[PDB]
């Protein structure tokens, strides 16, 4: 009869604390595309509820009980609740897509968060089977993933700004795919340097090098078991797996990989800059915050 | 280590108490050009100050050089910043947000620590500016109207030093004759052209400034009113010292960073009061001449999987054949039919994928449930996409209002379904009537999309008879979920049902049915014979009687408003009379 | 250990008394029975709904209006019995 229960986890997710990454990233990408200020808000409230609904979600495949420090959605609202309020968030984004006045914005829409679920569900795979993935394979998964919310924020931001403006969709999305590496990526190496990054038996970028070359490292394949078993591991057993990845170099490989996505966002920066002609110092603050 | 290498009293009656040039000035310069660039034209004689010192030459020569041109690229922009705080539109955001950032990304550049402070104390400043009685709490006004602590901030960034919040309050007290001084200092050069600018301020409330209050506070006129503040500042500056002798004779005997930091603190107020005498910024007919010197200075499946199962499983068939029926009264062509069918065959495998997880199903129709085949999370994203797989068919059907028909009667489908999780968690009984509510926005809410959207997208003509079809799914979408529960019941979620509201409405007595549902809910499911005392129980408070009091209460209504739709429109339907009589 | 098990107190009484329509601590006092046991950073979330809606200040209230009563009853069995009961102040000093 009422609309409380269904709005409830919503509230909560909104609640705590975060980064600004998807809102300071539109400010960024602002002042190369003259949008107005009546469409942009209206374009930042997309952002915080996609972003939302996918956190939601996330957590209810990891039991992780705290995000950032306050308890999880799934632990105060119930998962049965809180899958349900997600899939809400859905529905209530495709209502603001089309107030944003433009007949192909819906279609970005619906062709960007269907390769942002595509993602996941091979993410859902390599973590419930426990199959090791590819390099290549993996590298392609996150690009859709992590870095399929920006590309839909992008696309549609040249679409809604006055066009003017040549086909600066061209180098502007490639931005997004490669900062979603620099993103991902980083996370996987800011755990394992001081965790819940081995708890889901999460396959990162350095546990995928350390995999594949040295392909006879038993008990490298024994300790990632016990995780299937146990619902995560301990804290001595994962001292044993850090100082297993030293040895293969795989904290050395990550930090090698994160360099040459920061040279490769650096040049796609400055070629579109010459193009356009007014140094977007914003995307610098961001820059140099991220390194 | 103050270096007065390149550091190079008596002041209106009170006051008792940089060699790189270029690069500061010119540092200072850019800011100018930078500006007007992307704000706007230039305007009044910034830091610089020719003869008496360009802000920085005589108010902070001791600035680290290689700072010290972006502290005068701050020192022009802090200026510069208040000079204008003293499609365009957006540009103008715009223009702010960009030279915004340049600051910050040149002076992190520099180093964090001394930045930390310097940026918290700066949008502090800002956000304090943002009936005078006594000197003093204008002083309070002025202590961070002027930024003083954030200059001397920009003075502790001047050597690059901090200030720790214990040794602060140190010397609070110890400060506080400059941090005082800064406020009426200010005013007494500032007064003499901002009470020219207040004179012109027409609107303007009490001026907030010290000197122009001092001419009518007590009518002590102008060189009276300078007296107070030279009774302030020549003995702010005497007090300061004098302070700062209490200080020599306490805090700061020996205390080496503060004594060398009071002395460039100790600099600041004749900084001012040197760069205050004689400077274009305050006196702008120099500017010419000022200005003169300026001139010489990955894949498909694993998404579509769990999809395929749970459409590949043996169907009633009850949703796609009451659009086969409706058509009859309604006349739309093959080719739009049979793509409304698709629409809720889909939607509704999307319902039936999320309640076997939460409702703990380990099985449907008689064959393995769809999260056991592909997991529980996989098939969370099956779902949350086949609700997308919906949107796109539903644009593909020509309309422009089809759509928003579907985002409405999706958010009242949520909307009841929200209301039976709570009840099914937190068990706690619904009445009669909130129960009626909730299956009437949870099952029925699936027969009006397929309703509003027929009689929508249907050749004209049908749109008169709107509302009651709309009836007839509300009618309907009630008589399945009242029917279910007979069917049921000839549990094992405990699920609070129809009969089972009746049994706890009828004896709040009834201490034993709370008590076999409540080990339900926590072992989990009913153990197979408790589940005979249950039936025993609403078998003895009528209930199972009840229920066929509404199966055929609602099943007179479906036939009433079948009758009015035959009548009013002529054409007397069959499918719908025999789909009827199998329901039965 | 109160929350433990969920042993509705005084506090919590007048918490969901006063809001009908606090669903978090409705779900939260859920959470302990469907688990078991109220973790940390959950019991901590528990607390701060509690002082948000008052419900602390409302138990001093009875907590002081019952010292009250027994006070004054106090005086009333002192004056008939005509023998100060110095040993009961004692527990109730001891009490405070």
């Amino acid at each position: 009869l009422g609309d409380e229960h269904l709005l409830g986890p919503a509230e909560y997710i909104s609640s705590l604390p975060s980064k600004g990454v998807r809102e300071a990233f539109i400010d960024g990408l602002n002042v190369w595309l003259v949008l107005p200020d009546h469409r942009v808000n209206q374009l930042k409230s997309i952002a915080q509820t996609l972003h939302n609904a996918s956190l939601m979600l996330d957590d209810i495949e990891d039991h992780s009980p705290l995000r950032r420090g306050r308890p999880s959605t799934h632990m105060i609202f119930g998962t049965e609740q809180t899958i349900n309020s997600a899939n809400f968030l859905l529905i209530d984004v495709m209502e603001k897509v089309r107030q944003l006045d433009d007949p192909r914005c819906m279609d970005i829409y619906l062709e960007e968060m269907r390769n942002l679920f595509i993602g996941q569900s091979f993410d859902l795979y390599w973590t419930r089977n426990g199959e090791c993935p590819s390099e290549e394979q993996y590298l392609d998964m996150i690009r859709q993933k992590t870095g399929g919310l920006f590309r839909l924020l992008t696309r549609m931001m040249v679409q809604i700004a006055p066009v003017q403006q040549k086909g600066l969709e061209t180098q502007l999305a490639s931005l997004s795919d490669v900062l979603g590496e620099f993103f991902q990526v980083r996370d996987d190496y800011k755990n394992l340097t001081e965790c819940e990054d081995l708890d889901e038996c999460k396959f990162s970028y350095p546990l995928i090098h350390a995999l594949t070359s040295q392909p006879k490292n038993v008990q490298l394949r024994g300790i990632l078991q016990q995780s299937r078993s146990a619902g995560g591991l301990d804290v001595p057993l994962k001292e044993t797996v850090l100082s297993h990845l030293r040895q293969a170099g795989s904290i050395e490989y990550t930090e090698a990989k994160m360099g040459e996505l920061m040279e490769k966002i650096t040049d796609s920066v400055v070629s579109l800059e010459g193009e356009t002609g007014s140094p977007n110092w914003v995307v610098r603050l961001l820059i140099h915050r991220l390194k | 280590i103050l270096n007065s290498t390149l550091s190079s009293p008596d002041i209106a009656g009170f006051c008792s108490g940089h060699h790189h040039e270029h690069l500061a000035n010119e540092g200072s310069l850019r800011c100018r050009t930078d500006w007007e660039q992307f704000i706007g034209p230039i305007e009044r004689w910034g830091s610089c100050n020719p003869w008496e010192g360009h802000f920085g030459a005589v108010v902070l020569p001791f600035c680290k050089p290689e700072r010290l041109a972006v502290i005068c690229y701050i020192f022009e922009y802090a200026f510069l910043y208040d000079n204008v705080v003293e499609y365009r539109t957006v540009r103008s955001i715009l223009g702010t947000k960009q030279i915004q950032s340049k600051m910050l990304l040149e002076l992190l550049s520099i180093d964090a620590p001394r930045a930390e402070v310097v940026i918290n104390s700066w949008k502090e400043m800002i956000s304090t500016t943002a009936a005078f009685n006594n000197l003093e709490e204008y002083v309070d006004y002025r202590i961070i109207d002027t930024g003083a602590p954030f200059v001397d901030m920009l003075m502790r960034f001047g050597m690059g030093i901090m200030l720790t919040q214990e040794e602060q309050k140190r010397i609070e007290p110890i400060v506080k004759p400059c941090y005082a001084a800064l406020g009426l200092a200010n005013d007494y050069f500032s007064f003499d052209i901002e009470w020219e600018e207040f004179q012109a301020e027409s609107d303007k409330t009490t001026m907030t400034n010290a000197v122009w209050l001092f001419m009518q506070w007590e009518n002590l006129n102008a060189e009276q009113a300078k007296r107070r503040v030279q009774e302030v500042t020549k003995q702010y500056e005497q007090q300061y010292l004098r302070n700062i002798a209490d200080f020599a004779a306490g805090e700061g005997k020996e205390n080496i960073k503060l004594q060398t930091y009071l002395k460039a603190q100790g600099y600041q107020v004749p900084g001012n009061v040197a760069w205050s005498l004689r400077c274009p910024r305050y006196h702008p007919w120099l500017c010419k001449e000022a200005a003169s010197l300026l001139h010489q200075d990955l894949g498909d499946e694993h998404l579509l999987g769990p999809a395929e199962y749970i459409s590949s499983l043996p169907s009633k068939g009850v949703r796609e054949a009451f659009i086969d029926g409706l058509n009859v009264w309604l006349v739309l062509p093959d080719h739009r039919v049979n793509q409304l069918k698709s629409i809720a065959q889909t939607l509704h495998n999307a319902s039936l994928m999320l309640d076997d997880i939460e409702d703990h199903s380990p099985l449907r129709r008689g064959r393995p449930s769809t999260h056991m085949i592909f997991g529980t999370e996989q098939t969370i994203n099956s779902a949350n996409f086949l609700l997308i797989d919906v949107m796109e068919k539903v644009r593909q059907l020509d309309d422009p209002r089809c759509m928003d028909i579907y985002l409405e009667e999706m958010r009242n489908l949520f909307i009841g379904q929200s209301f039976d999780l709570y009840w099914t968690r937190n068990g706690e009984c619904p009445s009669e009537e909130q129960y009626l509510d909730m299956i009437r926005q949870k099952t029925g809410g699936l027969f009006r999309l397929l309703t509003r959207m027929m009689v929508q997208i249907a050749p004209v003509q049908q749109k008169g008879l709107e509302t009651q079809l709309a009836s007839l799914s509300d009618v309907l979408g009630e008589f399945f979920q009242v029917r279910d529960d007979y069917k049921n019941l000839t549990l094992d979620e405990c699920k609070f049902s129809y009969p089972l509201i009746h049994a706890l409405t009828s004896q709040p007595k009834n201490v034993q049915l709370r008590g076999i549902l409540q080990q339900s809910r926590s072992a989990g499911g009913l153990d197979v014979p408790l589940k005979e005392t249950v039936l025993s129980h609403l078998r003895q408070a009528g209930s199972i009687e009840y229920t066929e009091a509404k199966m055929g209460e609602l099943m007179e209504k479906i036939t009433d408003s079948v009758v009015s739709l035959e009548g009013e429109t002529g054409s007397p339907n069959w499918v719908v009379r025999l789909l009827i009589h199998r329901l039965k």
